[PDB]
């Protein structure tokens, strides 16, 4: 372990007066920070070097030189947060931001990338990176008749810089730099590049995770019909984010969630609800679940799709989060539902795999089964059906079990489970 | 990924 003395070498390299010294120098530490194993990034913002790497961004007669200097901060700057920010501190955004308009593609694209781990370090950072004016040369340097007259990797970087700047909350992205950016997204959710594709997908989930009025300026773009397509692509980096997207999106308005609906996005759930990724089972019956806690002709759409035994089915057999998703999803369900559709949904098999869970160590959980049933019994109440379903309950144990909650520990669960025994089994 | 650095091959 020899690092420190190479790190010597370089302070006295950057020092000479030689500019084909500083430029090897500059070559040794972009090589140090480059190495997969731990490069010695603390051992170089120690020795002082920032100030150094970022005036030579500017130098402007010797492009080599920016070159090595811009990767060897992109590498300090994809670092820890405190690594990334003795970049910041150095002055390195809006030198880097200066070096997006260089006639040299491959010295713009590495200024790309720098901002990128600058931006994803954070809202701070990204809020930093849009506030000295990176948006416009970024899309600049998109805005190109031709995507493909791009070299793969210089639309993939720039792709994802983008995506970083649409990253993160507290404070979400300043409204008018998401306005700014979003066509371009939309433009690229288009090209045919797996890469581009997921990282724009997981852009757009990011502008989704937010309030209603954020959801709704992806969807008046019209892109969700694109996005459901995308839900349906054989590559999962792709449909993982896609899904992410959707799922945000119904939890939006009842109209938003509709624009989904309309979409067609119903029809890949069969699919997804059924995926061996146990990731994409859980994201899809969350998806599910917050279009189950949409309008009544909603619902009906999820019925109309085939997808009630679908969910009783996932509520049965899958893994535990994915059940606990299941569970929403018919909670959901019977609160909005009509009563012939909560006579579907019984009549689908719901009340054996809800009553098994009842057992599950998770108070959450229990609560919002309890809650299920009392929604069932007020569709039995408007039926004159109340004791027919009680006598299902317990001739499934589903009693056994609702009793056995008097024993729980939260006083929510003995109060709601008290009170359906109260109700409908005395 | 949130943030990436430039490796060789």
């Amino acid at each position: 372990g020899t690092v420190n003395w190479s790190v010597d070498d370089i302070v006295k390299g950057i020092n000479s007066s030689n500019v084909e010294n500083q430029l090897q120098a500059t070559q040794a530490a972009r090589k140090l920070l480059s190495r997969e194993k731990q490069p010695p990034i603390d051992n170089i913002i120690r020795a002082g070097l920032i100030p150094k790497f970022v005036s030579f961004l500017g130098r402007t007669d010797c492009s080599p030189i920016q070159f090595e200097s811009a990767w060897a901060l992109t590498n300090i700057a994809s670092g820890t947060s405190e690594q990334t920010k003795a970049v910041v501190d150095g002055g390195a955004i809006p030198a880097f931001i200066s070096l997006l308009a260089s006639p040299h593609a491959h010295i713009s694209e590495q200024a790309v990338w720098a901002l990128g781990n600058i931006a994803g370090d954070g809202s701070v950072f990204r809020d930093l990176v849009i506030k000295y004016g990176a948006v416009d040369p970024l899309l600049a340097l998109l805005a190109v008749p031709d995507m493909s007259s791009l070299a793969c990797g210089y639309l993939r970087n720039l792709t994802w810089t983008l995506s970083n700047l649409c990253r993160n909350k507290n404070p979400a992205p300043p409204i008018d730099a998401v306005e700014q950016i979003l066509p371009t997204l939309v433009r690229l959710l288009h090209h045919d590049d797996p890469e581009v594709l997921a990282d724009t997908c997981w852009a757009i989930s990011y502008l989704t995770d937010g309030p209603n009025e954020r959801i709704g300026m992806v969807v008046k773009t019209g892109v969700v019909p694109q996005l459901v397509k995308l839900l349906g692509a054989s590559e999962l980096p792709i449909v993982t984010p896609a899904l992410r997207a959707i799922g945000n999106i119904v939890t939006g308005t009842d109209e938003q969630t509709q624009v989904v609906i309309d979409a067609g996005a119903l029809a890949v759930f069969p699919s997804l609800l059924t995926n061996p990724k146990t990731n994409i089972q859980k994201e899809a019956t969350w998806t599910m679940s917050n279009i189950t806690a949409g309008r009544q002709d909603q619902i009906q759409q999820v019925v109309n799709h085939g997808l009630v035994p679908f969910l009783v089915s996932v509520l049965s057999k899958a893994d535990f989060k994915t059940q606990k998703e299941a569970v929403w999803a018919v909670t959901n369900y019977t609160s909005g539902g009509t009563v012939e559709q909560i006579v579907y949904l019984v009549h689908c098999g719901i009340i054996e795999p809800l009553m098994n869970l009842l057992t599950a160590k998770d108070t959450k959980i229990i609560l919002v089964i309890l809650d299920a049933i009392s929604n069932i019994f007020q569709a039995a109440e408007k039926l004159g059906e109340t004791e027919k379903l009680s006598i299902m309950i317990e001739e499934c144990g589903g009693l056994d079990k609702i009793e056995a909650l008097q024993n729980h520990e939260n006083e929510s669960v003995y109060k709601a489970s008290l009170s359906l025994i109260e109700k409908y089994f005395s | 990924p949130v943030k990436k650095p430039k490796i060789r091959r």
